[PDB]
DNA sequence: ACGCCTGCTCTGAACCTGTGCC
DNA sequence: GGCACAGGTTCAGAGCAGGCGT
């Protein structure tokens, strides 16, 4: 998620999304929270990273 | 800056003495480029104004303040290219415009900022890159032209 | 009255106050 | 009341005016 960011390229993101997803079959909302705390608030130093997620 | 102002420099010697071969066709394209991106990042591309408050004390402001200055020249050796090219194009006087427009925005950002300590900052006071060639040849055309054609791109 | 040493006078530099303005 | 230009002040030393030995 880290390097998708960066980055800014949806493909890692997706791959990392589902990964979460089946870890979880509320894990997923573990992570999305996790995300939310220091991590979404800043995902790139530009606020683009918001638009392409 | 100062690079940018070099390869400008040469690039309009090399047009003017030598011309009179793919390399300075590609740079051309390069600064037009360089140009045309430049007009519309507006600062959050370079975290200035609101993520910087340019503080001279710490690590981030101070390097707000070396990537500015960096900027600026930026933006004046491509007030040269715009203006160099072109005879008298309204389109890249309009593209002049916006550079100015973007080191003036730096210009009147960093005057906020020295209206609060003492003006010892001396380092925006530092000299524009153009050759003096430069400050001539716009001054002649900004007060001696009456010439129609150049006449609307100028106002 | 000529030689020798010092100290005084000029000169600008930098310091920080002093006062006027908004 | 703070923000800013101008004045004068102390300095710090160069470089020569002139008192004092033979």
């Amino acid at each position: 998620m880290a390097q998708a960011f960066e980055s800014c390229q949806l493909d890692s993101m997706v791959t990392a999304f589902l990964v979460v997803r089946q870890a979880a079959l509320l894990s997923y909302a573990d992570w999305f929270k996790a995300s939310f705390g220091s991590t979404r608030g800043y995902h790139g130093c530009s606020k683009k990273a918001l638009v392409f997620l | 800056d100062y690079l940018l102002c070099c390869i400008q420099h040469c690039l309009a010697w090399y047009k003017n003495t030598v011309i009179p071969e793919a390399f300075y066709e590609d740079l051309d394209d390069i600064l037009e480029s360089i140009t045309n991106r430049m007009i519309k990042s507006e600062l959050e591309d370079f975290e200035l104004d609101k993520s910087a408050d340019f503080s001279q004390s710490t690590s981030i402001g101070i390097k707000n303040n070396i990537s500015a200055f960096l900027v600026m020249g930026v933006c004046e050796v491509l007030i040269e290219y715009n203006f160099s090219i072109s005879s008298f194009s309204k389109n890249r006087f309009e593209d002049i415009l916006s550079l100015f427009m973007c080191y003036k925005k730096l210009s009147d950002i960093l005057n906020e900022k020295a209206g609060k300590a003492k003006t010892k900052m001396a380092n925006k006071t530092s000299d524009s890159l153009l050759s003096m060639k430069f400050v001539s040849s716009l001054l002649t055309a900004l007060f001696r032209d009456s010439i129609q054609s150049h006449q609307e791109s100028l106002s």
